[PDB]
């Protein structure tokens, strides 16, 4: 009946002052967002549009693994032309409780 | 592998009892998308059921069903759940679970689940004749009368005769037992030369029975 | 809520020509948001366009999704065999009332028979009257009840074939259910026929206790 709660890494009282480090999947983030992507090109003369929900950096290309960094597979770019790209950002209506994204608390225990 | 949802078997059960149906996405990031649940009537259209995040088992219900029926999920075991805990008559239905993105489209299907609630035992069919008859070609049948659960397999001449067969969707009746007839076109010339026999077999009661449509 | 109008209920149209199935929404909704799927008899929908214009992986070119805010449309260019089923329009939790796209054909009337209820039958109690609709087009059709020439109201059920996958008809089953009391004391019991192909409606009737 009640989300997964919050889960605590590690804890350090150092001087009087706690420092927490929370496992943080981000998945109030993973769920509500997605990108909608514009490609422009001349082929193609109209404007493709699709949508992203994992920006996963995995592989197995010949790329990278690392953070600070997004990967996601773009359709309709050709190599031989020019193409022009524009990203957008867009809500999950699912995620709203009387029109407020990420509307409530959580329980948790530090002992 | 390719996206995959499997359902659990077809269930028969009374009403008043509780019931639990499974999905299992398999080929996919199972907690990167959510799982929805839709429910289709027998005969009637798709209905949004609610949903669910894997990931941190966000659910959102639609408000026709809100307190009705419970949507969980195991992340360890790639599975999806929809739950009654007192079932009515009226659950009846095929139930799919689908894959969503974050637009809330349905992008894969599972392969359905035919939930049947009913207060109604197991109990074979009755096998009526459609004789002929009241030119050019002549009607008859077989009614398969007063039965439970579903399906019946009708045949003719055990499997001889299929040109101008129609077996009609079997129709629910007011005593909860299902009632479907099933009719062939032949030639007037044909009758009293070649004998007509219906196979009606009810797989559930275990009962196979053979009537003769004879004319008059 | 969100409320979507599909249009119209049933589209009739021959392979190869072109389908326009409309998505009327109550508020203006982004595009971002509507979905049109695709389901076969027996079948679970298949997915066919998501953010309103966006083909799902393997979906044929010939479907093409379109519209913005209210209107959205779904087209079929070249209707293959395969294209002929229902068609619903999704945004969230709203789904469509459905779209059904059937093979028209040159209109048929139907051939029409009546059954009396078998001796077997009415030793049990029960008495089943079935009136059969065979091989027809369109679907739409009006059967009545008369016992003696009183028209009958929630004393009969109907029951509809999947348009056939060689001719393209329907056939139709109508059981009037009544008591061996209530058969034993009426004499006619008639069918009447209602249909686009028939010039004037067709009755079919019986005399209880009379046959060959």
């Amino acid at each position: 009946v009640k989300p997964d709660p919050p889960h605590i890494k590690n804890l350090s009282f150092h001087n009087d002052d706690l420092y927490v480090q929370w496992e943080n999947p981000q998945n109030f983030i993973s769920r509500c967002l997605f990108y909608e992507v514009e490609v422009n090109n001349s082929q193609t003369e109209t404007h493709n549009v699709f949508y992203v929900q994992e920006a996963k950096c995995e592989n197995p290309e010949f790329e990278r693994n690392v953070e600070n960094t997004s990967c996601f597979m773009v359709p309709g770019v050709l190599p031989d032309t020019l193409n022009t790209v524009r990203i957008r950002v867009k809500t999950n209506k699912l995620c709203y409780e009387d029109d407020k994204l990420w509307s409530n608390w959580s329980q948790e225990m530090s002992i | 592998a390719e996206v995959q949802l499997v359902q659990s078997g077809a269930e028969v059960k009374k009403p008043g009892e509780s019931l639990k149906i499974s999905c299992k996405g398999s080929g996919y990031s199972f907690t990167s998308y959510w799982i929805g649940w839709v429910r289709q009537m027998p005969g009637k259209g798709l209905e949004w059921m609610g949903v669910i995040y894997p990931g941190d088992s966000y659910t959102r219900y639609s408000p026709s069903f809100q307190g009705q029926v419970t949507i969980s999920a195991d992340k360890s075991i790639s599975t999806a759940y929809l739950q009654w805990s007192s079932l009515k008559a009226s659950d009846t239905a095929m139930y799919y679970c689908a894959r969503m993105p974050n637009w809330g489209s349905f992008d894969y299907w599972g392969q359905g689940t035919l939930v049947t609630v009913s207060s109604a035992s197991t109990k074979g069919p009755s096998v009526f004749p459609l004789a002929p008859s009241s030119g050019g070609t002549a009607a008859l049948g077989c009614l398969v009368k007063d039965y439970f659960p579903e399906p019946v397999t009708v045949s003719w001449n055990s499997g001889a005769l299929t040109s101008g067969v129609h077996t009609f969707p079997a129709v629910l009746q007011s005593s909860g037992l299902y009632s479907l007839s099933s009719v062939v076109t032949v030639p007037s010339s044909s009758l009293g030369t070649q004998t007509y026999i219906c196979n009606v077999n009810h797989k559930p009661s275990n009962t196979k029975v053979d009537k003769k449509v004879e004319p008059k | 809520e969100v409320v979507l109008t599909q249009s119209p209920g049933t589209l009739s149209l021959s392979p190869g020509e072109r389908a326009t199935l409309s998505c009327r929404a109550s508020q203006s909704i982004s595009s971002s948001y509507l979905a049109w799927y695709q389901q076969k008899p027996g079948q679970a929908p298949r997915l066919l366009i998501y953010g309103a214009s966006s083909r799902a992986t393997g979906i044929p070119d010939r479907f093409s999704g379109s519209g913005s805010g209210t209107d959205f449309t779904l087209t079929i260019s070249r209707l293959e065999p395969e294209d002929f089923a229902v068609y619903y329009c999704q945004q969230y939790e709203t789904f469509g009332q459905g779209t059904k796209v059937e093979i028209k054909r040159t209109v048929a009337a139907p051939s029409v028979f009546i059954f009396p209820p078998s001796d077997e039958q009415l030793k049990s109690g029960t008495a089943s009257v079935v009136c059969l609709l065979n091989n027809f087009y369109p679907r739409e059709a009006k059967v009545q009840w008369k016992v003696d020439n009183a028209l009958q109201s929630g004393n009969s059920q109907e029951s509809v074939t999947e348009q056939d996958s060689k001719d393209s008809t329907y056939s139709l089953s109508s059981t009037l259910t009544l008591s061996k009391a209530d058969y034993e004391k009426h004499k006619v019991y008639a069918c009447e026929v209602t249909h686009q192909g028939l010039s004037s409606p067709v009755t079919k009737s019986f005399n209880r206790g009379e046959c060959a």
